[PDB]
RNA sequence: AAGCUCGUAUCAGUUUUAUGA
RNA sequence: CACGGACCAAGGAGUCUAACGUCUAUGCGAGUGUUUGGGUGUAAAACCCAUACGCGUAAUGAAAGUGAACGUAGGUUGGGGCCUCGCAAGAGGUGCACAAUCGACCGAUCCUGAGGAUGGAUUUGAGUAAGAGCAUAGCUGUUGGGACCCGAAAG
C-alpha cells in the first residue's frame, strides 16, 4: 500500500545461500563425536546453573546461566578452582540476590556431587 | 473389530496367528494429496546449478555506434584475430552471455505442512492394502494369498 | 453456476456426484441448496462454530432437528453446556468432534445425512459469517 | 559537419573514411527511421 | 509488554482432563489456582460470563468489570507481589 | 503405536489420523439404500426416442 | 529476600591510602606549578 | 547435563 | 470474472392515449 | 511513403529472486507454522522433537491509561431452507448467511456535584455484539533489482 526493498545497493555480490545446512549439521555431529571420543567418560559440556531471565517480559521464565558463583560453589562445599576440574562452570561477575535461584543451584550442585565418579590421579 | 490378517511363515504357510488392522489402512486414500505432497517432497534432494558469473563478460567489446550500415550490437575491439570486429555481450551472439543467467539462489527445496505430509504418508500406507491400486501401480500380485501381506518376525 | 467443482478431492467429487442425483430426482429445495453449496470456494464457505449450532437449538420449536453444515464445524471455548443432537458436516475439528460426542449426540457425514434425510426432512442448514471477515 | 552515407566504400567501418574533415556524421537508412519518429513526436507535442 | 486475556476463555489454561472435576461439584474454598503469569498473559479482561464455579486469578493487571464478574461468581482476584 | 487408533494415542505430539468426509467409498451402494429409493421419483428412458 | 552481596571496587570507593596522598602531595611541592 | 533441544 | 438475491413482471434507440410550454 | 528483408543452417528475447497483494487448491483450525537448531538416518533424502519466536485471538487514545452481555447477545423490517395444516393453490411458525433502521457494552470526548459519583446526548472504530485465521502450493498483479531482448550525447 507498506513495502521497503533494500535492493538499491550491489546486493547481488553479497548473497549467501545456505546449501550447507545439511552438510554443517553432519559436521557438528562429527565434531561432537570427536570431542566425546577425546573426553571419553565425561559428558560433553560443563554443568550449567539455573537462572532467571531479565526484563518484565521474560522474568516468568527460568533459563541456563553461564556459571554459578564463588558463593554458590562455597555453599555447596567446594572451591571455584576445584569446581572447574570437575566440570562445573564458574561465573565471577554474576551476583546472588534471589534465594530461590540460589537454593535451586546449590541442590543442583549437591545432586551433581552425589552422581559423579572422580578418577584418582594415579 | 478390525478383521484379521493371517501371518505367513518363511516356508510359505498359513500360521494360525492372526492380527487386527492397525486403523492406518482406514485412512482416506487421497490421490490428489499424495500427488501434491510428492512433487514438493521430490524437489528436496536437489543440488544447485548455475552458469558462471563471469561467463560472457570476459570480453572487451564496444558498440561501433550508429550510422555505419552494420548492427548496433557491441563488437570486440583490436585486430588480427578474427574474433575482432565480431558481436558479443548478447543472448543472440555466439560466445555471448545467455539470457537471464541461471543462479544458485533459485528455490530448490519446498516447505510442506507437517500434518499434510503425514496425511500423504498415512494415505500411502492405506493404499498398500488395496490390492487393486497395487495392480495399477505395477507389482505382480495375482499369485499371492492376501493383502496386506504379513510375514513372521523371524524374517 | 458450475458443472464440476474446483476441488481435486475424490471424496468431495463423490458427494457432489451423490447430490447431483438427489437434486435432479427428489425435486425438494433442500438438495438444490446443499449441492449449490458444495461448488463454493474456501472463502465462500466460512466455518460454522459449535456456538452457532447451540443458538440454532435454543431456537423456538427447533429442538430435535438434524443440523446440517456444508462447511466445517469448529470447536469453541466460550460455551459450557451443549445439547444432544445430530450434526452433519464435511469435516469436524478434533475439538468440536469431542464436544458433540461428549454431550451425547452424534456427528455424521453428509452421505450419512443423505440416507437419513433423502428429501431433506426435519433438517436445518446453517452457514458461517461471510462479510464479518475481509 | 558533412553527412557521410554509409554505402559502398563507406559501408561497415570502425572509424574515419577517406573524406578528410575534423567533424563528420556517419549516416544510415536506419537513421532515417529514428529521426522521422523523432519528428513525429516533435511535431505533435509542440 | 501486556498480552490480554478474556474471561470468555479463562478455562483454556486449565487442562481439559481436569475441567470435568472442576465444573462438577462447585464448592467454595476449593478453587482452581489459575496462573496467568506462567500462561503468558499480562492483563485480564471480560468478554463474557463464567460458570458459578469459584476461581482464583493471579495477574499483573485486571479490569473493573473482570474483577466484578468473578466476585459475583464467588472468586478472589489476587494482585501479585 | 506409530500411527494411533481409537484406543491408543499417537506417539506423535498432537496427531490423529484424518476422518472420512464420506462414509462409504461406494456411491451406487448408497443409491440402492431402501429409504432413498422410496423417496426417489421414477426414472426415464436413459436414451430418447426420436419423435419427428 | 535479599542475600547481602559481596563488596566491590568503588563501594570502598576511594579507600584513603595514606601513602598515595603523601606521594601526590610530595610531587605537588617538588614539580612547582 | 543441560536438557537437549529436540526429542530423545 | 466472483459472491448474494429475485428468473422475473426486471424492462426496451419503438408506436398509442392522455398530460405539455 | 519511409524503414528491414541476396539465400540457407544453427543460435536468438517476459527469466530468476526479494517484498507486498488478489483469486483458487490443500492441511489444520482459535489456533497455526517441523526443517534457527537438536535427535535420528539405509546419509544433502526421509522420519521424529524440547524451548521460544512470528502472525492471528482486542481495541481505543497523542501518551498516561482504560478495556467490549441489562436482555434467550436486542428490537423492527426482509430473508434460502425447514416445520404444521392444506388431495392443491395458499396461510402460519421457525427463521441460516446476508442487507437497512432504532438500541446495550469498550475507548477518548461535557453536564450532573457522589472530590469526579447515578443518570443524561451525540462524535470517533476497517470496535464487542457469541471468533476466523495460520501455513503450504498454483494461476497471477504491483514495486525493486541487468529485469522482455539489442542500441545512446559518457563521468
Amino acid at each position: 500500500p507498506i513495502l521497503k526493498n533494500h535492493f538499491r545497493k550491489h546486493w547481488q555480490e553479497r548473497v549467501k545461500v545456505h546449501f550447507d545446512q545439511a552438510g554443517k549439521k553432519v559436521s557438528r555431529r562429527n565434531a561432537r563425536a570427536t570431542r566425546a571420543a577425546k573426553i571419553a567418560p565425561r559428558p560433553l559440556d560443563l554443568l550449567r546453573p539455573v537462572v532467571r531471565a531479565p526484563t518484565v517480559k521474560y522474568n516468568r521464565k527460568v533459563r541456563a546461566g553461564r556459571g554459578f558463583t564463588l558463593a554458590e560453589v562455597k555453599a555447596a562445599g567446594l572451591t571455584a578452582a576445584y569446581a572447574r576440574t570437575i566440570g562445573i562452570a564458574v561465573d565471577h561477575r554474576r551476583q546472588n540476590r534471589n534465594q530461590e535461584i540460589f537454593d535451586a543451584n546449590v541442590q543442583r550442585l549437591k545432586e551433581y556431587q552425589s552422581k559423579i565418579i572422580v578418577f584418582p590421579r594415579n | 473389530s478390525r478383521p484379521q490378517v493371517t501371518v505367513h511363515s518363511l516356508t510359505g504357510e498359513a500360521t494360525a496367528n492372526a492380527l487386527p488392522l492397525p486403523a492406518v489402512f482406514s485412512a482416506p486414500i487421497r490421490p490428489d494429496i499424495v500427488h501434491t505432497v510428492f512433487t514438493s517432497v521430490n524437489k528436496n534432494k536437489r543440488q544447485a546449478y548455475a552458469v558462471s558469473e563471469k561467463a560472457g563478460h570476459q570480453t572487451s567489446a564496444e558498440s561501433w555506434g550508429t550510422g555505419r550500415a552494420v548492427a548496433r550490437i557491441p563488437r570486440v575491439g583490436g585486430g588480427g584475430t578474427g574474433r575482432s570486429g565480431q558481436g558479443a555481450f548478447g543472448n543472440m551472439c555466439r560466445g555471448g552471455r545467455m539470457f537471464a543467467p541461471t543462479k544458485t539462489w533459485r528455490k530448490w527445496n519446498v516447505k510442506v505442512n507437517h500434518n499434510e505430509k503425514r496425511y500423504a504418508t498415512a494415505s500411502a500406507i492405506a493404499a498398500t492394502a488395496v490390492a487393486s491400486l497395487v495392480l495399477a501401480r505395477g507389482h505382480r500380485v495375482e499369485k499371492i494369498p492376501e493383502i496386506p501381506l504379513v510375514v513372521s518376525t523371524d524374517l | 453456476h458450475r458443472t464440476a467443482p474446483k476441488s481435486d478431492n475424490v471424496y468431495l467429487k463423490l458427494l457432489v456426484k451423490l447430490y447431483t442425483f438427489l437434486a435432479r430426482r427428489t425435486d425438494a429445495p433442500f438438495n438444490k441448496v446443499v449441492l449449490k453449496a458444495l461448488f463454493l470456494s474456501k472463502i465462500n464457505r466460512p466455518p460454522v462454530s459449535v456456538s452457532r449450532i447451540a443458538r440454532a437449538l435454543k431456537q423456538e420449536g427447533a429442538a430435535n432437528k438434524t443440523v446440517v453444515v456444508v462447511g466445517t464445524v469448529t470447536d469453541d471455548a466460550r460455551i459450557f453446556e451443549f445439547p444432544k443432537t445430530t450434526v452433519a458436516a464435511l469435516r469436524f475439528t478434533a475439538g468440536a468432534r469431542a464436544k458433540i460426542v461428549k454431550a451425547g449426540g452424534e456427528c455424521i457425514t453428509l452421505d450419512q445425512l443423505a440416507v437419513r434425510a433423502p428429501k431433506g426432512q426435519n433438517t436445518l442448514i446453517l452457514r458461517g459469517p461471510r462479510n464479518s471477515r475481509e | 559537419v558533412t553527412l557521410v552515407v554509409a554505402s559502398g566504400r563507406n559501408k561497415g567501418l570502425a572509424g574515419r573514411p577517406k573524406g578528410v574533415k575534423g567533424k563528420y556524421k556517419m549516416v544510415d537508412g536506419v537513421m532515417k527511421n529514428e529521426q522521422r519518429a523523432l519528428r513525429r513526436i516533435a511535431k505533435k507535442h509542440h | 509488554w501486556k498480552p490480554v486475556l478474556n474471561l470468555d476463555k479463562l478455562w483454556t489454561l486449565i487442562p481439559e482432563d481436569k475441567r470435568d472435576q472442576y465444573l462438577k461439584s462447585a464448592s467454595k474454598e476449593t478453587a482452581p489456582v489459575i496462573d496467568t503469569l506462567a500462561a503468558g498473559y499480562g492483563k485480564i479482561l471480560g468478554k463474557g460470563r463464567i460458570p458459578n464455579v469459584p476461581v482464583i486469578v493471579k495477574a499483573r493487571f485486571v479490569s473493573k468489570l473482570a474483577e466484578e464478574k468473578i466476585r459475583a461468581a464467588g472468586g478472589v482476584v489476587e494482585l501479585i507481589a | 503405536q506409530v500411527w494411533g487408533s481409537e484406543t491408543v494415542a499417537s506417539s506423535k505430539v498432537g496427531y490423529t489420523l484424518p476422518s472420512h468426509i464420506i462414509s462409504t467409498s461406494d456411491v451406487t451402494r448408497i443409491i440402492n439404500s431402501s429409504e432413498i429409493q422410496s423417496a426417489i421419483r421414477p426414472a426415464g428412458q436413459a436414451t430418447q426416442k426420436r419423435t419427428h | 529476600t535479599s542475600m547481602t552481596p559481596a563488596p566491590k571496587i568503588s563501594y570502598k570507593k576511594g579507600a584513603a591510602s595514606n601513602r598515595t596522598k603523601f606521594v601526590r602531595s610530595l610531587v605537588r611541592e617538588i614539580a612547582g606549578l | 547435563l543441560q536438557t537437549p533441544a529436540g526429542g530423545k
